[PDB]
C-alpha cells in the first residue's frame, strides 16, 4: 500500500501570518497524464472532513484563496498564506492513485497564544459519595497554555501512580486555552487511611510547581 | 490507440471514461 | 443539494456485527462511488471500501479480512456498510463519501456515525457535588462542578440552573473507567462572594437509560 506521512502532528498558529504543513507519500503520486493524485481534507472541530485541495493543487471553489497546495511526486506542502482563527483542526493528506486509498496520520492546527498559567483548585470526596462506598477527589487546572501539563497526586506526602484519570478540554474558540481535570479514585476504606490530599501542578507559566491540597474531614 | 481508460480507480465508471469510449 | 445523512451511535458488543446507514439525496445516487472512511482515536483517517450502487459493484481494503460488506438499497437512495466480529479496536466515527468525478474524489461526506464496541450494560449516572472551598478560590471567584459518575453508553449532557448558567462553564470530555463505564465532571467559575445567597444546580440527562438528575452544589 502507498504509505501517507504527514509532519508536524501539531501545528499552533498565529493569525495574521504564514503557516504550512507538509506530506510524503512512499511511492510517487504522479501519474504519466501529468496531474498529481494527492489531496488534502480538512476536519474542523465537531465537523466532517472538507475537501480543500484536489490533484495537489487545485483549490476546490469556495475556499479561500490564502489556501495553496504544491510539491513534487513525492513530497508535498499545503500552505496557508495568512492564517485566520477558522482555519483551525486536523488537516490530512490523501492518495487516491491506486487502491486501497491511503491517509496521512493528520497534522493538528491549533491557535498560538502567550503563556498563562492554570488556576488550580482542589475537590475533596462528597460526603454522599463515600456513603456510597467510593472516593473520588478532583483537581482542576483553569484556563491556561500551553496544554503540556503535569500534574502528581500527594497523600501523606507518598506519590500515588495509577489511581487517577485525566481529561483536557479541546482549545477555547475564544480564549485559545485549556483546562484539565485530574481525578484520582479510591474505595472509602483506603481513602479514610490517609490525611493529607495534594494535587501537585507542573506548568510552563509556573515559575515552581503549585500545590493545591486539604486535610481530611478538617477544613 | 486513444486511450480511454479512466487514470485511477475514482474515475472507474466515469462519465468521461464513458463518454470517451462512445466516441472511438 | 447534495446530502450524505448516516444512522445514529450505535453501541455494539464483542463479536457482534454492525449496520451503518448512508442515506443520499440530491445527486443521481445510481452513479457515484459511495467510499467508506473511518476514524478512530490515536488513527487518522482510514478507508474501508467502496460501491457504485448503479451495478453494484465493490471494492474492499484487504486490511479488514474479509469482515467488511457494504451494500446498496436503490429504493431508497441508500448505501450501508457492514462490519462484522467486532473488536475493541473498531470503536470509530465511520463516515460516508460521495466520490464526484471529474477528479475532484471526496466532495460530499456524511455526519459520521460513532461505533462504541462495548460488554458494558446501560446504566444512569450518579450525581456528585464538587463542593467550593478555600481551596477552589482563585481572583476574587471560587470553583464549583459536578461529577457524573459510572454511566453507559455515551452521551451525557449536563447544564447549570437550568441553562440560565453558561458562562463560565467546562465540561469535560467522558472518561472510560476500568469498570467500563464512564465518568465526566463538568465545573462553573462564579464569585466567591455571594456563594452565601447564589443555587447552584446542575441538570445531569442520560438519554440511553432515561435518567435524568438536579443535584444542588453548596459550599462545604
Ligand atoms: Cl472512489
Amino acid at each position: 500500500d502507498i504509505v501517507m506521512t504527514q509532519t508536524p502532528l501539531s501545528l499552533p498558529v498565529t493569525p495574521g501570518e504564514p503557516a504550512s504543513i507538509s506530506c510524503r507519500s512512499s511511492k510517487s503520486l504522479l501519474h504519466s497524464n501529468g496531474i498529481t493524485y494527492l489531496y488534502w481534507y480538512l476536519q474542523k472541530p465537531g465537523q466532517s472532513p472538507q475537501l480543500l485541495i484536489y490533484q495537489m493543487s487545485n483549490l476546490v471553489s469556495g475556499v479561500p484563496d490564502r489556501f495553496s497546495g504544491s510539491g513534487s511526486g513525492t513530497d508535498f506542502t499545503l500552505k496557508i498564506s495568512r492564517v485566520e482563527a477558522e482555519d483551525v483542526g486536523v488537516y490530512y493528506c490523501a492518495q487516491n492513485l491506486e487502491l486501497p486509498y491511503t491517509f496521512g496520520g493528520g497534522t493538528k492546527v491549533e491557535i498560538k497564544r502567550t503563556v498563562a498559567a492554570p488556576s488550580v483548585f482542589i475537590f475533596p470526596p462528597s460526603d454522599e459519595q463515600l456513603k456510597s462506598g467510593t472516593a473520588s477527589v478532583v483537581c482542576l487546572l483553569n484556563n491556561f497554555y500551553p496544554r503540556e501539563a503535569k500534574v502528581q497526586w500527594k497523600v501523606d506526602n507518598a506519590l500515588q501512580s495509577g489511581n487517577s484519570q485525566e481529561s483536557v478540554t479541546e482549545q477555547d474558540s475564544k480564549d485559545s486555552t485549556y483546562s484539565l481535570s485530574s481525578t484520582l479514585t479510591l474505595s472509602k476504606a483506603d481513602y479514610e487511611k490517609h490525611k493529607v490530599y495534594a494535587c501537585e501542578v507542573t506548568h510552563q507559566g509556573l515559575s515552581s510547581p503549585v500545590t493545591k491540597s486539604f486535610n481530611r474531614g478538617e477544613c | 490507440i486513444y486511450n480511454c481508460e479512466p487514470a485511477n480507480p475514482s474515475e472507474k465508471n466515469s462519465p468521461s471514461t464513458q463518454y470517451c469510449y462512445s466516441i472511438q | 443539494q447534495v446530502q450524505l445523512v448516516q444512522s445514529g451511535a450505535e453501541v455494539k458488543k464483542p463479536g457482534s456485527s454492525v449496520k451503518v446507514s448512508c442515506k443520499a439525496s440530491g445527486y443521481a445516487f445510481s452513479y457515484s462511488w459511495i467510499n467508506w472512511v473511518r476514524q478512530a482515536p490515536g488513527q487518522g483517517l482510514e478507508w474501508m471500501g467502496r460501491i457504485f450502487p448503479g451495478d453494484g459493484d465493490t471494492d474492499y481494503n484487504g486490511k479488514f479480512k474479509g469482515r467488511v460488506t457494504i451494500t446498496a438499497d436503490k429504493s431508497t437512495s441508500t448505501a450501508y456498510m457492514e462490519l462484522s466480529s467486532l473488536r475493541s479496536e473498531d470503536t470509530a466515527v465511520y463516515y460516508c463519501a460521495r466520490n464526484v468525478f471529474d477528479g475532484y474524489w471526496l466532495v460530499y461526506w456524511g455526519q459520521g456515525t460513532l461505533v462504541t464496541v462495548s460488554s458494558a450494560s446501560t446504566k444512569g449516572p450518579s450525581v456528585f457535588p464538587l463542593a467550593p472551598s478555600s481551596k477552589s478560590t482563585s481572583g476574587g471567584t471560587a470553583a464549583l462542578g459536578c461529577l457524573v459518575k459510572d454511566y453507559f453508553p455515551e452521551p451525557v449532557t449536563v447544564s447549570w440552573n437550568s441553562g440560565a448558567l453558561t458562562s463560565g462553564v467546562h465540561t469535560f470530555p467522558a472518561v472510560l473507567q476500568s469498570s467500563g463505564l464512564y465518568s465526566l465532571s463538568s465545573v462553573v467559575t462564579v464569585p466567591s462572594s455571594s456563594l452565601g445567597t447564589q443555587t447552584y444546580i446542575c441538570n445531569v440527562n442520560h438519554k440511553p437509560s432515561n435518567t435524568k438528575v438536579d443535584k444542588k452544589v453548596e459550599p462545604k
